[PDB]
RNA sequence: CGACUCUUAGCGGUGGAUCACUCGGCUCGUGCGUCGAUGAAGAACGCAGCUAGCUGCGAGAAUUAAUGUGAAUUGCAGGACACAUUGAUCAUCGACACUUCGAACGCACUUGCGGCCCCGGGUUCCUCCCGGGGCUACGCCUGUCUGAGCGUCGCU
RNA sequence: GCCGUCGCUGGCAGUCGGCAGAGCGAGAAAGAGAGUGGCGCGGACGCUACGCCGCGACGAGUAGGAGGGCCGCUGCGGUGAGCCUUGAAGCCUAGGGCGCGGGCCCGGGUGGAGCCGCCGCAGGUGCAGAUCUUGGUGGUAGUAGCAAAUAUUCAAACGAGAACUUUGAAGGCCGAAGUGGAGAAGGGUUCCAUGUGAACAGCAGUUGAACAUGGGUCAGUCGGUCCUGAGAGAUGGGCGAGCGCCGUUCCGAAGGGACGGGCGAUGGCCUCCGUUGCCCUCAGCCGAUCGAAAGGGAGUCGGGUUCAGAUCCCCGAAUCCG
RNA sequence: UGGAAUGCGAGUGCCUAGUGGGCCACUUUUGGUAAGCAGAACUGGCGCUGCGGGAUGAACCGAACGCCGGGUUAAGGCGCC
RNA sequence: ACGGACCAAGGAGUCUAACACGUGCGCGAGUCGGGGGCUACGAAAGCCGCCGUGGCGCAAUGAAGGUGAAGGCCGGCGGCGCGCCGCCGGCCGAGGUGGGAUCCCGAGGCCUUCCAGUCCGCCGAGGGCGCACCACCGGCCCGUCUCGCCCGCCGCGCCGG
RNA sequence: CGCGACCUCAGAUCAGACGUGGCGACCCGCUGAAUUUAAGCAUAUUAGUCAGCGGAGGAAAAGAAACUAACCAGGAUUCCCUCAGUAACGGCGAGUGAACAGGGAAGAGCCCAGCGCCGAAUCCCCGCCCCGCGGCGGGGCGCGGGAAAUGUGGCGUACGGAAGACCCACUCCCCGGCGCCGGGGGGCCCAAGUCCUUCUGAUCGAGGCCCAGCCCGUGGACGGUGUGAGGCCGGUAGCGGCCCCCGGCGCGCCGGGCCCGGGUCUUCCCGGAGUCGGGUUGCUUGGGAAUGCAGCCCAAAGCGGGUGGUAAACUCCAUCUAAGGCUAAAUACCGGCACGAGACCGAUAGUCAACAAGUACCGUAAGGGAAAGUUGAAAAGAACUUUGAAGAGAGAGUUCAAGAGGGCGUGAAACCGUUAAGAGGUAAACGGGUGGGGUCCGCGCAGUCCGCCCGGAGGAUUCAACCCGGCGGCGCGGUCCGGCCGUGCCGGCGGGGCGGAUCUCCCGCUCCCGUCGGCGGGGGACCGCCCCCCGGCCGGCGACCGGCCGCCGCCGGGCGCAUU
């Protein structure tokens, strides 16, 4: 509050009372006659620099840097070692990306939901979320934040017939568009590598929101894939390469420590 | 998970509103489970307890197999005296311990005109459930 | 020797830090966006079987009626020949009710003085006394009634 | 010798293995070059390259700058198939240790329900001071002190308990401008009875104006009530952006009354009188209203009565107003 | 024959804090009787700095500082403390 | 010299705005949707493209009216008398000097029985193209000054170049 | 003199109405500082802000040009972005500072006076009848009353309007009653474990619940319950259900009202005054020879008047039409009613106020204004015995625990008591170096572990070598087959998408005569890129592999039966 600290008449006694010469409360009669006020220091008193409002809470964020962070995710999500890195149980899962055939946008009833992810094994990483539900540390329990677990499988849809309310009761699972694509729910907590389930209509349509190198994205008015800095980030194999290594000096391997001095004399 | 944008998820406001409840809505607060013989005779799963229920223990120090009557509601301490459910203070009087309705199963119903109607209203509303499902 | 003193440790005090809790705040957002002479906001004094405060209510006073609900309220007692279409309790709230002051209104602000009309009891038609009820403030609009003027006139 | 800093913008991708061949530190440029003619199945470690290794020099520091913190605090996204009623946080500890340090780990105890590591994000994020704020506690210290107004003593009672309470008796004081008996203002139940002896009454108390449980204030005549005083204050009017203010007879049609008379209407002890409506007649007050429990202002005294009230209750005797 | 010796890697650009009271000594030096006074030049100090010596001491003399072992010293010392 | 008897808890460079420079990322002569619109977490995120209006940048200069960012050679003619100016057609063309990381060529040279002569590498006097950057010298654009001779025309001018 | 009209003005407890006061976050009208900055200070700034006064509403105010402009023109008001920290103001210092255009949110337009025509064609109230009647109205009837010619109503208002004539076209539009058919508030209800072991004071804890995966799940939000719970209860989910009431939208009947329009000509008519404008004064603005407002003085015109950002004269132009009025929306909202959320605080914090807080308490008053949360799962809140006058104690008992005993969770430091140890004449404390003694630790006290080898005693899921099968690695298989495939290159009657400031047979509107030219909407061609089809080279499969063949390794099973 803009008033926390200020709604006293409080006045500084002033020197040669021998008392400090903090402003004090007027009056008397009650504990609070002769006390501080108003100072930081003061029991009661006001804060420094009270907090406001309109401190800057939102930030911009480039369009091309957006995609460009949504484009590292998928890219990072075709990996199995930064997904399992990731946290990810995906040991037995067939393939990476997994992409699942178009019915399963069409699921109604949650059962269905629980048997595709287990034929598909991705019912460990669920089981991973169940095994860390557990209480949150600090007074987030006192502001409606108890319960914490870790994030499950995210299932991306092309067009939802019932996939939505068949998944939404699966703890640790999020339901993605295809075409609304969330880089928070693609890397939670900025890490890349989160284990993605794909329908075939939604794999199919990525070349298109986001184009490939030879063709413009046709979904988005004006955009291509970022451009590599490194062609080849395969450094051993560059390195013993042939002709990288013709041109090298021989290595010098020997280590010289340092010589104790004995005296000539 | 919760939708509705009038419902409030706040923990402050859903303690104060169990704690500051009034007495037409403890009661529907204080519902106990109905046994299995029950249950599969009414098709109802929980009804609010009542004087003269018949009820069964099952926590606590004093749970067990023995039914008896339920001989006080009291609604403002959100618990239920039962027959037999007792203990001696250091005068040697005999006191009733309070059990919590969701820690009993209901073993027996007092059955009056408009209890038999709240039962009958609870099982027509789960056939509806069951048809809408099926 | 033993006091006294100092240091450390156990235990005991004094004290209320810490930690964990939160029916409280704070901030943002949404919908609505409604007081009063038909007497508001505010204030006073009362009201419970036992009740000081808070809370609620207004002489019908911790409330009446109605509707929903459906067996309590509860600290103790009690149960009106209170208790299931003879409806406990709570909730809602549309009926009825709502003391004194207060814009506050008969005049004053001390529980002071009136005035008019009607009703009842003393008495015995009026009077007179007592009681009850209804009126009796300022401004102002329309109209009504009663008037005023060496204002303008008309007929006498 | 060890630690760190700086420099060499030093070295290491060559861990090139039986598809093998181990070297490139040595004074002095550039190939351990390629070719064409004349038995065993074996061989340490390394390389989070933000890593690891070598060599040399160097190291004071206020004000001030910069770097690094696997320093510490709270919360948020992720992660740890993390910890936890077979015991969380917190707290205590002549227990064992780690780190230059900020700090941290483990043991034991108490405790009773939540907490932490790592990658990132965020900040109301680190106290010895500010005659700092608030709360608590010391020494001083069983110390200063409990010294203004002459004064107490004996016996008995109640009681666990008596210098202090009660009764009796002495010795004293206030000395009718009182330490007496009654009021005003103010207080507001302090009044009275009974009980308590926790707290308070700067010793004590069997006591109190404390606490608790219950009672107690009676009016035509005693005051208020009414009058006006100095004064205050509406209306008319004036002023004023306006809440409003000035002003109190001043720029006002300021009387709602009456003896009587005449016209009617209603009633009743219906005889005739009331009441009532209108008209005639008559009419200074000339300033609404407030303003005194000491001013003005009719009329109550004697006796008795209670724990506490009495010119108020009861008895008796009166009186004013209407 | 990079045209004296000696030593040493240099150049360059942005942004920038604190400071803007000083004081002391050898020598030179103004005012003043002089002052542990006031005011200058040069260099070095203290301020910001410990350490050995001057018993003690901001500035003197020696010497400048990571945590240690051995040796040796400076200025100063070696009756006893 | 001042504050500090003691213990606990609280206690002081923050947030908004603007600017400058440094750094990191994206795109790049462009870039930015911030306002608006479309389509539990979510007030999020996604999208717009005839929503890029608009900001900043891409042009400066002058008070302003305004103007607003290389040249040379060849051939021909007119005028003055081989040189100069004006108008015509063809060819080359964004300057130069010094320094300059790196790159390029290469006199000669990098051994093993001895000669010839090869392929791949490797070193190197000297010689070249010269990044960025700096210094210097030229040039171009706008204001202003001095000097001076011409060129244009729907307006023959106190015109325009 | 009397009577009667009118005018002006009175009194009524006359009949019926209406205003007052409050709240005030947001809104409108006034009035209005000084701290402060200028490193002083007076203009300036602070600031048209605080304070003061008045008046509202769910919004207010504003608002349909006496506008902006100077363009090829726009077109009420309000708000957002930008214009723009700009034009401008300013001891030209400090500082201050708009508008237009452009893009959006929203979008809505109208009515008088006047000038006229209509026999006042208009309005209010009373009385009676029908209808309705908690929003007091509709119709009918009164030689009922009044208002109003000092002007009510209908037509009509600058976009022009009216009357007449001629052509053309017209039947639905509303008011008051009555009946029938399809969002809001309230109430009640709707899945699944208290399954088997087991830890606990109690548990929601741990373990398990055949293939398969306890059960439900459109419900795994949250709260409660003796931990910690999707399944115990309330809830949560659901285009779930049932029951009340209110509203909205539709369709018919009754009684009323309107007797309704367009175009072309003809003739007529047309506007707001002590206001504008000017001078001067004061304030105000970015508004500068004066932006707005106000006082005083002067004081209009009608092809006029105002604006056209430098005073003035002359002259063209442009643009509006002042001095009367109404109007939703987009916008604002720290008050109120009812809700939801949070990277917020967590009892010295967060509101002063988590609690009988604007309370207790202080002040004559205006005002000032705290402290104060926690037994336990459950009061089971300690019966009874005994000492004491009692407070207090000792036992006993409850509880998992009173080592939780009614200001009781934990229970720090300072400070204090006691117990134990050590010590004590330069106050104590402190750095370095040892020494002595304690407390505890090593859960010490005949002292390490590992590879290979030698020897002695034993014992076997017994070694190599071969055979069957599986898997894996590699292959320059010197050049095997098949695949996908090139952010490769070539040849195509290839079957297509995107783009282009590259070119060009069909149609809509429109000028001119049925002709003929222009704007706009469409093929088609062409160019670039991309996707998919087919043929030829090279080429990957180390972000991208299968079959056979070969080599090698590993595993399982056989055989080897013992100098291994
Ligand atoms: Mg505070
Ligand atoms: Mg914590
Ligand atoms: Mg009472
Ligand atoms: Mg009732
Ligand atoms: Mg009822
Ligand atoms: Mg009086
Ligand atoms: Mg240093
Ligand atoms: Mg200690
Ligand atoms: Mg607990
Ligand atoms: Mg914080
Ligand atoms: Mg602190
Ligand atoms: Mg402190
Ligand atoms: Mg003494
Ligand atoms: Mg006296
Ligand atoms: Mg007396
Ligand atoms: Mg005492
Ligand atoms: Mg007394
Ligand atoms: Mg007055
Ligand atoms: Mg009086
Ligand atoms: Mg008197
Ligand atoms: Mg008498
Ligand atoms: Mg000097
Ligand atoms: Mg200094
Ligand atoms: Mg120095
Ligand atoms: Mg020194
Ligand atoms: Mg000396
Ligand atoms: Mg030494
Ligand atoms: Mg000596
Ligand atoms: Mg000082
Ligand atoms: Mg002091
Ligand atoms: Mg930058
Ligand atoms: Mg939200
Ligand atoms: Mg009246
Ligand atoms: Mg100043
Ligand atoms: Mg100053
Ligand atoms: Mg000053
Ligand atoms: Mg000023
Ligand atoms: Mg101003
Ligand atoms: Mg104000
Ligand atoms: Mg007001
Ligand atoms: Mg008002
Ligand atoms: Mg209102
Ligand atoms: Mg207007
Ligand atoms: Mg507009
Ligand atoms: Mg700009
Ligand atoms: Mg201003
Ligand atoms: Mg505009
Ligand atoms: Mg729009
Ligand atoms: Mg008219
Ligand atoms: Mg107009
Ligand atoms: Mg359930
Ligand atoms: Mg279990
Ligand atoms: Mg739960
Ligand atoms: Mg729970
Ligand atoms: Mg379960
Ligand atoms: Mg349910
Ligand atoms: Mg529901
Ligand atoms: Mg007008
Ligand atoms: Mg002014
Ligand atoms: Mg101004
Ligand atoms: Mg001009
Ligand atoms: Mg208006
Ligand atoms: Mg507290
Ligand atoms: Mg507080
Ligand atoms: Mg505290
Ligand atoms: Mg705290
Ligand atoms: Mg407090
Ligand atoms: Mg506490
Ligand atoms: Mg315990
Ligand atoms: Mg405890
Ligand atoms: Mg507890
Ligand atoms: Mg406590
Ligand atoms: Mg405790
Ligand atoms: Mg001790
Ligand atoms: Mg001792």
């Amino acid at each position: 509050s803009e008033l926390a600290g200020h709604q006293t008449s409080a006045e500084s006694w002033g020197t040669g009372r021998a008392v400090a010469r903090i402003p004090r409360v007027r009056g008397g009669g009650t504990h609070r006659s002769g006390q501080g006020a108003f100072g930081n220091m003061c029991r009661g008193g006001r804060m420094f620099a009270p907090t406001k409002t309109w401190r800057r809470w939102h930030r911009r964020v480039n369009t091309t840097q957006k995609r460009y962070a949504i484009c590292s995710a998928l890219a990072a999500s075709a990996l199995p070692a930064l997904v399992m890195s990731k946290g990810h149980r995906i040991e037995e899962v067939p393939e990476l990306p997994l992409v699942v055939e178009d019915k399963v946008e069409g699921y109604k009833k949650t059962k269905e939901a629980v048997l595709l992810l287990k034929k598909l094994k991705a019912w460990n990483d669920i089981k991973k979320v169940y095994a860390s539900q557990r209480m949150r540390a600090g007074k987030g329990k006192m502001r409606n934040r108890r319960r914490i677990q870790r994030r499950g499988p995210c299932v991306i849809y092309n067009e939802d017939n019932g996939i939505v309310k068949a998944f939404r009761n699966i703890p640790g699972i999020t339901l993605l568009n295809v075409t609304k694509l969330n880089i928070l729910k693609l890397a939670p907590g900025g890490h890349v590598g989160r284990f993605c389930i794909w329908t075939e209509s939604a794999f199919r349509k990525l070349d298109d929101l986001y184009g490939t190198w030879r063709k413009a994205a046709s979904l988005k008015s004006n955009y291509n894939l970022p451009m590599h800095k490194m062609l080849n980030t395969d450094l051993s194999r560059i390195l013993k390469s042939p002709e990288i290594q013709r041109a090298l000096r021989a290595p010098r391997k020997k280590i010289h420590r340092r010589v104790l001095k004995k005296n000539p004399l | 998970m919760k939708f509705n944008p009038f419902v409030t998820s706040d923990r402050s406001k859903n303690r104060k509103r169990h704690f500051n409840a009034p007495s037409h809505i403890r009661r529907k607060i204080m519902s106990s489970p109905l046994s299995k013989e029950l249950r599969q005779k009414y098709n109802v799963r929980s009804m609010p307890i009542r004087k003269d229920d018949e009820v069964q223990v099952v926590r606590g120090h004093y749970k067990g197999q023995q039914i008896g009557k339920v001989v006080q509601v009291y609604r403002k301490k959100y618990v239920i005296y039962i027959e037999r459910v007792q203990r001696e203070k250091a005068n040697g009087t005999t006191v009733h311990v309070g059990i919590h309705p969701s820690k009993v199963v209901i073993t027996r119903l007092k059955l009056d005109k408009d209890r038999k109607k709240i039962l009958e209203r609870k099982a027509k509303s789960r056939q509806v459930g069951k048809e809408k499902g099926k």
